[PDB]
């Protein structure tokens, strides 16, 4: 879901492409515009995985961490 | 769009009879080369 709105944008720009030809010299452009965005959608997807599998681990920390109100405050403090 | 396509083939036959007129160019001065040298070996044989 999160990467849902830049994963479209490269369908976009593949279905722009699905109607460019080599005959035209629109191709160098767009190959240097889907160089660009898919290269933002790599490294935004790389940075949600970092991010995603830190939340995961806090998350789980929350079954195993001790009962007390400042472990579980200060966990919930970093998901936040 | 259409005006973009027709520019792009016409860069592409420029370059295309462009390396032709290099080649045509560059056997021609490779045959006046050659018989130049061939004058050359004729005026050495007429001296011998």
């Amino acid at each position: 879901l999160l990467v849902a709105g830049l994963k479209k944008e490269v369908q976009a720009l593949i279905a722009e492409g699905i109607a460019l030809v080599w005959e035209s010299y629109k191709l160098d452009p767009y190959v240097q515009r889907l160089a660009e965005t898919v290269f933002n959608f790599q490294e935004k997807v790389d940075d949600l995985l970092i991010i995603e599998e830190k939340i995961d681990l806090e998350v789980r920390s929350l079954e195993t961490c001790m009962y007390d109100h400042k472990t579980f405050s200060e966990i919930l403090n970093r998901v936040q | 769009e259409h005006l973009e396509q027709e520019k792009h083939e016409l860069r592409r036959r420029f370059e295309n009879r462009e390396g032709e007129w290099e080649g045509r160019v560059s056997e021609l001065e490779t045959d006046v080369k050659q018989l130049q040298d061939e004058l050359e070996r004729q005026q050495l044989h007429l001296r011998e």
